[PDB]
């Protein structure tokens, strides 16, 4: 029946101070059976990071179409495509499928190369954008997710400090939800230089 | 969601709450709902999240195109036979209702589409989860020749009504003033009565708290 | 066709200390998008140091609650004034759901007080008699938001010592009274931010070996 | 399992200083035909004490029915039937929230919302709503129908907490329910203009106003 | 609740004025008198968006009509509307009467009910509230009344349907089409409610 | 997940932890094993309420049986009480997938599957719930009579892990039991959050996950 | 359904297909090859409706015959499953999709490595050490979290199938006429006719 | 089409004469004005079966008051069909208007809609045909009429309803109730539709 | 379905019974008696929904149990067959019908003579020389009308059954974990227990 609970998974993006960060758990399954522990969600296209949840036939293809568009911006533009100007495109690119859409729930995260800000959004599966500055949470346990960063988060957290509570936010809420989890990875994100790290968390 | 237009003598006002929800859950707990059209026509939505955005961004570009065509300022019923002919094409599968008010070379208008296209008048306007709650406010405080500083005040209480007794709307107000001589003035968080009360202690968790397998360094030049 | 269910809104929350337990609940009661009350109390008192709360479907909930206070003053006649320990009010309780397995009540409830050893308890029920003893429990509308930030910060799930590599787990160092109400308000602070359905008023019946003591705050009423 | 035939509209009402106020208007509809014109939707039980019911009009007067027998049952063997063992605002709706939720319980449900508003005989106001699914909660303002939807938003603003209920006059709080009537009148199309009200104060007791009408409409703005 | 009555001087038009969705009133004060020329109007009822999208058209038609070929009969209007309404009957839920006025024919009133069939009537009535005053219409209309008996009879008509109709009320608004042109009339409910 | 297997050393009785209302996680911390005497043991899977307040009832249906007959009861016998009860219930929706495993000197080791549609059968080796395929998986090719008290521990705990681990609707940890001429022995709580970790270092196997 | 397995040792890639055609109440065949060799190193096995299941085996194979011989070059396995998971992410959104699910077992020549891809009929790829199609994974899964070594030869990986075919023999309901099994390695591809 | 209205003199009731299955008159010369007692008539709409095993039982009903208590009060004779149609409401399909004379309190009018509610009123319609007639009996009921005035008045309003309503015709049987006892009056088609 | 055959020879009645009980996606036993003895000289083979297989099968056996110690005497197979049929029959038209099909195989000692009856679970019953329940009919009984004859000995008749046990082996989809065999005659009811390879 729902495209959006076949597969399962989960992404959440935080912003911190001169840093975001993005996580996503590896968990790809069909309805109880759990198929792959190394299904990655998030993405990225130069300096912008894209994670996407939903219909994994769907995530795969965005991710190629994405590729794609950021691949001729940047034969043209000459130069990398900037995480408000992504977030435009990944907007229209959805609301064009809208009488028959991609069932993912998308979310950007990066800093402008230009001004150094930190930027994350998100959207629904026809492309409204959901652009809040604290953070942005999509999959099967976006429940959980909701309740983990609104009680934990607080603004102008260091890289070091933001890790320990995306991943607090991330691991807690995918172990009350029976189609996420199976490991998680986690990317820290600043203006010169990116760390991804995988966490050890419950394999059930 | 809370939106309301209302006209006053020289011009007409319009207003909106700042929760965007998906189902019983808050998403954004500050979202901009007022949009422009074009400079001096302003819109507000409610329904679809993202057909209310798209039909906004799309008359708002076919709107500038027109302009310079013409070499004239943008007209609101133009802008109102434009949703209008859009929304009744595609049946009501697009889940678009807004308000647009605006001032242009034949004065100041405030009109209402719904998804079907459908379009409405009047000299008070309002829309979403807390029309009912807004329009009874309206119904109750609305005369005729209505000053600025009385139709803010007005089009601001209305909002409350829905940020109050409706769970579908909250958090802060905005507001944007288009008066016929001078330059729209849009007022982002124009009210905020919902201000979230420092918690009861700090969740910073002490360094190394998570468990952690594997370590890279991403690449993110060439 | 007649529908013999509504759902009223409003979460709680039992967390069990070493010498204490707590319930509590927000005090909105909601139909759809409209505010009924924003203090109609859903946590009760029931004697012989137990407190109870049956959230869901208001009208189960009050049938269940005035059912099992009734089954409280006819064990004080039938058994000689005996206290009815918490353990045997559960199973009372398992027995007052499972007569109504073909034609439920539709709430999820949760009761706390002291066990025979003068610990603190929490049981917690499905709407069929299934129940558990436990340390913490959220149940309502924002359990789901709830829940896990219980898990993190009662139980200390996902939680390592520093500089031990994820080896050595964080131990289980048990929380006092005024800790437990922190996280409480905190818990409800953000349920109140995030679900449409929670605010208003936060009420918490704390149990010790001198009785049940009552405290009330304010929560946002958007 | 039923569904309601000949209709009442939205029931209001709030607490004020000294008493309770509550209203309804006089119309029976009959789905979209405004069928009957003379319904009385507020009964008034001994003296302290009026129940406004919304909904089916059969069912309603049933509910008139059992009030009427139950003032009669109580003054049986009962020398205080006048004074310390009259009927209560808070007996009159136990009795029908326990009727009401029998009758949902047995998938027979009478179909209405009542709200029981009065004066309890140590001063206190009692209000009180229940409906066809037995569900029953206070505030300081309640209404049912339409009324939830536009009354309550304009008579919260005049009793947002219980602590503004002693700084709110039987004046302040009869004009705030008189503006609600004429807001329904406005926007529910299934409301009259002709509209019964009971104010029951802890000193001048019941009183019980018929043939009210909406006035002071504002219309003349339609004509551009 | 919408009425065209046909008389010595010419022709009168009539509405209340609600818009609603389901039983909110979402406007209590509409205009549903659209003029297609300068001495023809149409009357609508039924679907808002279906009414309106027809209306634009209709007009857009006949402004055509007026460029190449001058002044359009009311029958030409009325044939206009029921093509619309005939040939999009599957996807249209609007009843709709025309009302005209030249110096031939004098006045003329055409009805459009939901088949997109066309039906000339010395008067008609249309819309939610008409069936309740089928027996009051039938009995107090006759031939060649005059502008303040037409004005009258449509007044007390309206009252009627919006008194025992909860889909109409608000105002009555009027349109007279004479030799001298178009005059709007309103009248307020403390005016119809005590006739 | 639950499973029961006979074995020259008695019966293993392994059971998962987990509670579901759909995709929400309601608990990792639930008991799956009702004690019900000394030498009888009934395990849970369904309806949480209806194997909890059946399984309970059987208990007291049992201990009225010692108080009359001055004789424990079979384990032919208690299952049938559950069968016959469940039967009465049938078409109603009861949801109960239970294995009642018990010894008594005239039967021996002894093993029935009972479930809501009325099926009663002996065997020595079930496996019961929506895990039931992923412990038959690793419990069937592993398997032999002959087992050491010890390893067919093992094999019982690996069966319920290996679950937990595939299957979304089963986890938390491992309840072990072992069924003597001396009754039931409770082998302790396994939180597969630290058992998964232990068994793939030590075992070397679950080589599909990244560690 | 039909029983689709494969697993990946380390120098090759094991197919195991069932053999049995069913229809109703009446198995038409008992020795169906639900396979087909896309190029000399890329064997594709499948599983699904009865006419698509063929049908799509054949036109994937018809497209990589065609691309070898105008690039006179055999594509990487990784290059085919991306092929194939675009067809299938093509037919979801058709008037009638292609109700197939496949698994692509390859030895790339250039890293001189086994690959075997998983892709379901949504068009959903991911490549696994072993994998399953419709009830067989319920039990092969677990057996093989179980059973499974990365360094295993290609006999120690036959043996670990003859594990999962029996398990399936003994507990599932459908008698599925055993299995045809087909190894992929540096040599190409060769059909194992002693597996009964 | 049924209704009674309250006069000087006492009370008249009045009915059209049809009785259909679909589109097919089965009967177009019925009597749907029923005794109770011998100043207390009902006037039947609805189902057929469903009104005529109500009729009889309270007439059964009646009889034996009668019996045992002296004259029952028209007021009563309302109060046993409002039970009966409230208590199996779930199987009735039944509308009932219930006149009665006697010498303390004159004619009185009830009526009995779907859902068993009881409405005392001056006048009273209902059936099939009555949502025709809304308009024009408001504007021309009045209390106090004479007995000439009051049939013109019932005639007239059925006329009209017979006209619009396909669900209604025939003859109009009308029962007088005052002190002088019961007199029945018939109008063909030819009286009334000339009106 | 599960596999119910019969088939009745010179001088007995044999009752061959799939092994297998399948609840979804998972073969549970591999093992099952599908088969109650009902008195020393009539046997009773059952399939068809989960719990009323055995419950109506243990039911007729009390029963029959029963009459035998009262009279002390055993009933007719006949007698057997139209007891079970009226009680199906009753069934039928009951809240919730048993679902039950059975074969009744019996020797009546008086007729000397071996007797087989197949009865649905409506109350249809009817002698048969050869009979079946489910799927498995739709190959049996062409087999039997041509590899039949009325003289066979019991050992012929095993021979017949080995026959049609393979062609369902061959042809039906299901794995049914081979058959049970039991062999009624004049000296009651044994179970042929080599029938994994004869
Ligand atoms: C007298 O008889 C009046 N009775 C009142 C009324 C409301 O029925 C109406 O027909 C009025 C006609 C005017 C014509 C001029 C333009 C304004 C409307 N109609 C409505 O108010 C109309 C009701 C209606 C809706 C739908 C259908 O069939 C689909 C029939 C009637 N209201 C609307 O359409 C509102 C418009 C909001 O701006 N919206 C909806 O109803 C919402 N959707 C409608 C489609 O279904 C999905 C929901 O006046 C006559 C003369
Ligand atoms: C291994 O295979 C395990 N798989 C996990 C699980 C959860 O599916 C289950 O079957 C487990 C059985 C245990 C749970 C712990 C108590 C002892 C029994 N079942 C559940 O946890 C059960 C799931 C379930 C729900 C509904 C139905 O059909 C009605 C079947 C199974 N959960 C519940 O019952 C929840 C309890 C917590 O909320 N409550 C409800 O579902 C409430 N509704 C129940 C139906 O009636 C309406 C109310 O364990 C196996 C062994
Ligand atoms: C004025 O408003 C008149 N309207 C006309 C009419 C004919 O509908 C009717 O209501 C008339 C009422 C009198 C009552 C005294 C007995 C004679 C009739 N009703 C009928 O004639 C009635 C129509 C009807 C049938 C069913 C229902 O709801 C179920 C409502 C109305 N006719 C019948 O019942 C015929 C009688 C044949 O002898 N039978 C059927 O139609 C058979 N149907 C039974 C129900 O199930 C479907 C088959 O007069 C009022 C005053
Ligand atoms: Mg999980
Ligand atoms: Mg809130
Ligand atoms: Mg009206
Ligand atoms: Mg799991
Ligand atoms: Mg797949």
């Amino acid at each position: 029946s729902d495209p959006s609970s076949i597969n399962g998974g989960i992404v959440v993006a935080m912003t911190g101070k001169d840093c975001v960060a993005i996580a996503c758990d590896l968990r790809l399954g069909s309805q109880s059976l759990g198929v792959s522990n190394k299904f990655e969600k998030i993405f990225h296209y130069g300096h912008v990071f894209l994670g996407i949840t939903g219909l994994a036939t769907d995530v795969t293809t965005l991710n190629e179409m994405f590729r794609y568009k950021t691949n001729l911006y940047k034969l043209k533009e000459e130069r990398a495509i900037e995480p408000e100007t992504f977030t435009q495109l990944v907007s229209s690119s959805l609301y064009e499928r809208r009488f028959g859409p991609y069932f993912v729930g998308p979310v950007v995260a990066g800093i402008n190369s230009k001004s150094g800000k930190p930027f994350i959004a998100g959207f629904d599966l026809i492309g409204c954008i959901d652009e809040a500055k604290d953070f942005i949470v999509s999959g099967t346990a976006s429940d959980q997710l909701f309740g983990m960063c609104e009680s934990l988060y607080e603004p102008n957290l260091e890289p070091e400090d933001l890790f320990e509570t995306i991943s607090q936010a991330l691991l807690n809420a995918a172990d009350r939800d029976a189609l996420s989890g199976w490991g998680a990875v986690v990317y820290i994100i600043k203006k010169d230089e990116v760390v991804k790290r995988y966490l050890k968390m419950r394999q059930d | 969601t809370t939106i309301v237009g209302v006209k006053f003598n020289n011009g007409v006002v319009i207003a909106a709450d700042t929760r965007s929800t998906q189902g019983p859950i808050v998403a954004d707990k500050n979202c901009a709902k007022l949009h422009r059209i074009s400079p001096k026509i302003w819109c507000a939505g409610a329904g679809t999240a993202a057909d209310t955005e798209a039909v906004t961004q799309l008359i708002g570009s076919n709107i500038e195109l027109h302009s310079l065509y013409t070499s004239r300022e943008p007209r609101v019923v133009s802008a109102l036979q434009m949703l209008k002919q859009h929304l009744f094409k595609y049946q009501g599968h697009i889940g678009a209702y807004l308000i647009v008010a605006g001032v242009d070379p034949t004065g100041s208008h405030l009109f209402s589409i719904h998804a079907h296209g459908s379009t409405d008048v009047g000299y008070y306007l309002s829309l979403g989860s807390g029309s009912l709650a807004a329009m009874a406010v309206l119904e109750s405080h609305w005369k005729q020749d209505l000053t600025k500083e009385e139709a803010i005040k007005l089009a601001s209480d209305a909002i409350q009504a829905g940020i109050w007794n409706d769970l579908g709307s909250g958090s802060n107000v905005d507001v944007c003033v288009m008066e016929i001589g001078k330059d729209a003035e849009y007022l982002r968080n124009y009210l905020t009565p919902n201000v979230r009360e420092e918690k009861q202690k700090s969740y910073k968790f002490p360094r190394g708290t998570t468990a952690v397998l594997k370590e890279s360094i991403v690449n993110i030049c060439d | 066709q007649f529908n013999p269910y509504g759902d009223n809104g409003g979460t709680i929350l039992g967390i069990a200390g070493e010498d204490f337990a707590v319930l509590a609940g927000d005090t909105r009661n909601i139909t759809d998008y409209s505010i009924n009350s924003r203090y109609e109390p859903k946590v009760f008192d029931c004697g012989d140091n137990i407190v109870m709360s049956a959230n869901g479907f208001a009208a189960d909930g009050d049938a269940l609650v005035k059912r099992f206070k009734n089954s409280v003053k006819w064990y004080h006649f039938d058994h000689n004034d005996k206290k009815l320990s918490i353990n045997s009010a559960a199973r009372n309780i398992q027995h007052l759901l499972y007569g109504k397995r073909f034609f439920p009540y539709y709430v999820h409830t949760i009761i706390a007080g002291l066990d025979e050893d003068g610990k603190g308890a929490v049981y917690s029920f499905d709407p069929v008699g299934s129940y558990e003893r436990e340390q913490c429990r959220a149940g309502g509308a924002a359990a789901s938001l709830i829940m896990p930030f219980l898990d993190n910060q009662v139980n200390f799930k996902n939680q390592y010592e520093p500089g031990t590599n994820g080896k050595v787990k964080k131990p289980l160092k048990y929380l006092s009274v005024e800790e437990v109400i922190k996280l409480v308000r905190d818990s409800f602070t953000s349920a109140t931010e995030r679900h449409i359905q929670v605010g208003d008023g936060l009420e918490i019946l704390i149990v010790t070996k001198d009785g049940v003591r009552k405290e009330f705050y304010e929560l946002k009423r958007d | 399992t039923q569904q309601p035939i000949v209709t009442g509209t939205s029931v209001i009402s709030m607490k004020y200083d000294n008493g309770v106020i509550i209203a309804a208007d006089n119309l029976g509809s009959y789905g979209s035909l405004l069928r009957f014109n003379g319904v009385e939707r507020l009964i008034p039980v001994g003296d302290n004490t009026v129940v406004g019911i919304s909904g089916d009009i059969s069912d309603m007067q049933h509910i008139e029915r059992l009030l009427k027998d139950l003032v009669t049952e109580n003054a049986y063997d009962n020398p205080l039937a006048d004074a310390e063992e009259a009927l209560e605002p808070s007996y009159i709706f136990e009795y029908l929230a326990t009727v009401m939720y029998q009758r949902r319980s047995k998938m027979n449900p009478l179909w209405n919302a009542i709200i029981v508003a009065g004066v309890q005989s140590n001063g206190d106001q009692f209000l009180r709503y229940v409906n066809l699914l037995g569900v029953t909660y206070s505030s300081p303002t309640l209404a049912t129908g339409f009324g939830a939807h536009m009354a309550n938003p304009l008579l919260r603003k005049v009793v947002d907490r219980e602590s503004d209920i002693p700084k709110t006059t039987v004046q302040v709080a009869e004009e705030a329910i008189v503006n609600a009537m004429r807001v329904l009148y406005y926007r529910d199309a299934r409301s009259s203009r002709n509209f019964s009200l009971a104010i029951i104060d802890k000193n001048t007791g019941l009183t019980f106003k018929k043939n009210l009408q909406v006035e002071n409409m504002k219309w003349d703005f339609a004509k551009d | 609740t919408i009425m065209a009555v046909e008389f010595d001087g010419g022709v009168v038009m009539g509405s209340d004025s609600r818009v609603s969705a389901g039983e909110a009133v979402v406007n209590r004060v509409f205009d549903k008198l659209s003029p297609l020329h300068e001495r023809i109007y149409c009357a609508l009822s039924g679907s808002a968006a279906d009414t309106q999208a027809i209306a634009d058209i209709v007009q857009y038609h006949l402004e055509l009509y007026t460029s190449q070929y001058g002044t359009p009969s009311t029958e030409t209007a009325a044939s206009v509307f029921k093509e619309l309404c005939y040939e999009n009957k599957d996807n249209l839920t609007a009843g709709i009467i025309v009302a005209g006025y030249d110096d031939k024919n004098k006045g003329e009133v055409y009805t459009i009910p939901l088949g997109g069939s066309v039906h000339k009537l010395p008067y008609a009535i249309a819309g939610s509230g008409s069936t309740f005053i089928y027996g009051y219409c039938d009995k107090n209309f006759r031939e060649n009344m005059s502008k303040e008996e037409t004005v009258d009879f449509i007044k007390h008509s309206l009252s009627q349907a919006i008194k025992w109709d909860g889909s109409s009320g608000g105002v009555i608004r009027m349109v007279v089409l004479t030799a001298a042109g178009v005059e709007r009339l309103i009248f307020y409910p403390d005016e119809y409610e005590q006739l | 997940t639950t499973l029961a297997f006979r074995f020259q050393g008695g019966i293993i009785v392994a059971v998962d932890s987990r509670a579901t209302a759909g995709n929400w996680v309601a608990s990792q911390t639930v008991k799956k094993v009702i004690e019900i005497n000394p030498f009888l043991l009934g395990t849970m899977a369904g309806g949480a309420a209806d194997c909890q307040f059946w399984e309970t009832w059987l208990g007291s249906q049992c201990r009225l049986h010692e108080l009359r007959e001055k004789e424990r009861i079979s384990v032919a016998a208690a299952s049938k009480i559950l069968s016959n009860l469940v039967y009465q219930y049938k078409g109603a929706g009861l949801s109960m997938g239970t294995m009642i495993c018990g010894y008594t000197r005239k039967e021996g080791p002894t093993i029935y599957y009972v479930d809501s549609d009325g099926t009663r059968l002996k065997g020595d080796i079930f496996c019961v719930g929506s895990g039931q395929t992923f412990a038959y998986g690793v419990l069937d090719s592993n398997y032999k009579w002959d087992l050491s008290v010890e390893d067919a521990l093992y094999l019982g705990k690996r069966s319920i892990l290996a679950a937990a681990h595939r299957d979304a609707y089963s986890g938390g940890s491992v309840n072990l039991y072992h069924v003597t001429e001396d009754g039931w022995i409770y082998h302790g709580n396994h939180d597969v959050g630290e058992l998964f970790w232990k068994v793939k270092e030590e075992e070397g196997s679950f080589n599909n996950v990244i560690g | 359904m039909d029983i689709i397995l494969g697993i990946r040792v380390q120098d090759s890639v094991i197919l195991a297909s069932s053999k049995a055609v069913t229809r109703g109440i009446s198995v038409l065949k008992d020795s169906d090859d639900k396979t087909r060799q896309l190029s000399p190193h890329t064997l594709m096995s499948f599983a699904g409706e009865a006419g698509d299941t063929v049908q799509f085996a054949e036109y994937i194979q018809a497209n990589i015959q065609l691309y070898s011989i105008r690039e006179d070059y055999e594509l990487s396995p990784q290059a085919v499953s991306s092929f194939v998971r675009q067809e299938l992410a093509k037919s979801i959104r058709s008037r009638r999709p292609y109700q197939v699910n496949v698994l692509i077992g390859g030895y790339d020549k250039k890293k001189n490595k086994p690959e075997l891809y998983q892709i379901d009929y949504l068009g959903t790829k991911v490549e696994l050490p072993y994998g399953a199609h419709g009830y067989s994974g319920f039990y092969t899964f677990s057996l093989l979290d179980h059973h499974y070594r990365p360094d295993m030869t290609t006999e120690e990986g036959l043996d670990l199938l003859k594990l999962c075919v029996q398990e399936l023999e003994k507990r599932m309901p459908m008698d599925f006429k055993g299995v045809i099994v087909k190894i992929v390695d540096k040599d190409g591809i060769r059909q194992v006719d002693d597996f009964q």
